[PDB]
């Protein structure tokens, strides 16, 4: 609403400018406002939108696990009754977390998803989906955890099924959804052994693929092979 | 907590 | 207006969960809060209160750097136009800066320094009146931009001029207001050799002073005695 | 830039 009478080509050029100032929430309203012009997204809006918001949710997410600590130690033995500020506070701080979740699944479902034809695009908005309602299951506790759970499950499933038919191993879209969706099995669903698996399946048919590159596309995959190695090395 | 992207 | 239902305990306990979790902002709101609340503070409290506020605006200082940087590179020989995208950002940034400054500015004049009485309160309390007009100074440039300097000048003067005659030399709260004064002649008031004679001096005058100390004031002491020698190394 | 507190 805010940003609806600004020019498309300005909100991209203040999303920019906020990325240089490390303007996180700045960066991600004006990118709000530039997928709310309703055109698609190039590969570097894309770029921008999925940086912002990985940005303002990850500083919410460290603030949400320092509290989630404290509270959880305010409930051991012996532990003295300080009153309902904790909860209150972890409460207030996870639901901006749900807020900016829902924000960024509504900007995909109206209508970021429903446009994206090319593999690219769609594996990178659904990567996404399955991002911000892992981000959900992180906090869930209630009815609903499951439900959250499958829908984190299935968008990154559909991903995973176009990325495997329309991408090479290698390429930097394919592994971070790999990455991403291994942690969810190890993480969110209790499923380390599929968690391994996938990380060590997409490593190994990347390795493989490498000889194909060039230089540059060698640093853009290499990189994210570090992380899938990095993450197999947490886990074994 | 372990690497995301 | 928005925390006048919380007690004021619970938005102490609250602004120093907010720290832990380095939610600054939502610590200063607290901290803005238990002022509004009319008592006067304690010292852990005012302390909260500079913390909550130096971190909010000091993110917002470096971002205004990082703006005015690029702004003033914009308007170089050579430079291609790219519209009024980068200045209006840089407004944005120095508004909600102002803003900042004016909300502290606000709290202590209604009615932290008039309540004031002890030397420690009063000058810590004055400190921060010259430390957020100085913060308004930086980003000034209209007609009423000396007397935003001077109503810094005058704040630390007034400071000064208490802790003198009521604070021994290594006080921590005098050492600091004397580093930040310093810097406010050096940056602000293009008074390089004040700055130096007054960082120069202070350091001289705690050093004297610090057989006195016990080995925790001692530690607390030579740290902002660091400060001050390592602004002269910079200056010299 | 110089030292503050
Ligand atoms: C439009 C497009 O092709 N986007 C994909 C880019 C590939 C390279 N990138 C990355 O490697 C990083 O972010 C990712 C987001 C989603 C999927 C994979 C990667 C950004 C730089 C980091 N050093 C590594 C991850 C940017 C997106
Ligand atoms: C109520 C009171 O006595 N406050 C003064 C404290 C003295 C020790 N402090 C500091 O040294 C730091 O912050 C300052 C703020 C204002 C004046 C001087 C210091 C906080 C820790 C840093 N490592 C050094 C500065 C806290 C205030
Ligand atoms: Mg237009
Ligand atoms: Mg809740
Ligand atoms: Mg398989
Ligand atoms: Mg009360
Ligand atoms: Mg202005
Ligand atoms: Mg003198």
């Amino acid at each position: 609403g805010a940003m609806g009478s600004m020019e498309r080509a300005s909100l991209i050029q203040k999303a920019k400018l906020a990325e240089q100032a490390e303007r996180y929430e700045d960066m991600a309203a004006f990118m709000k406002g530039a997928v709310e012009k309703g055109e698609e997204l190039s590969c570097e809006e894309r770029n921008l939108l999925s940086v912002a918001y990985k940005n303002v949710v990850g500083g919410q997410r460290a603030a949400w696990r320092v509290l989630s600590s404290i509270e959880q130690k305010s409930n051991e033995e012996g532990s003295e009754e300080k009153g309902p500020e904790v909860r209150e506070y972890r409460e207030k701080v996870e639901t901006e977390l749900q807020g900016v979740c829902d924000t960024v699944l509504g900007l995909l479902d109206s209508h970021l998803i429903k446009e994206a034809g090319d593999a690219e695009s769609r594996v990178f908005y659904l990567k996404m989906k399955g991002d911000y309602y892992r981000y959900l299951a992180e906090v869930a506790t209630g009815d609903d955890k499951k439900r959250i759970i499958d829908s984190a499950r299935s968008a990154y499933q559909e991903a995973m099924d176009i990325s495997k038919k329309e991408m090479p191993p290698t390429n930097p879209i394919r592994l971070g959804l790999a990455l991403n969706f291994s942690v969810f099995h190890y993480e969110i669903a209790n499923s380390p052994e599929e968690a391994i698996s996938l990380a060590k399946t997409t490593f190994d048919e990347a390795m493989a693929d490498l000889h194909t590159l060039s230089e540059d596309s060698y640093k853009d995959s290499t990189l994210i092979m570090q992380l899938l190695r990095d993450n197999l090395t947490l886990w074994t | 907590f372990p690497a995301t992207v």
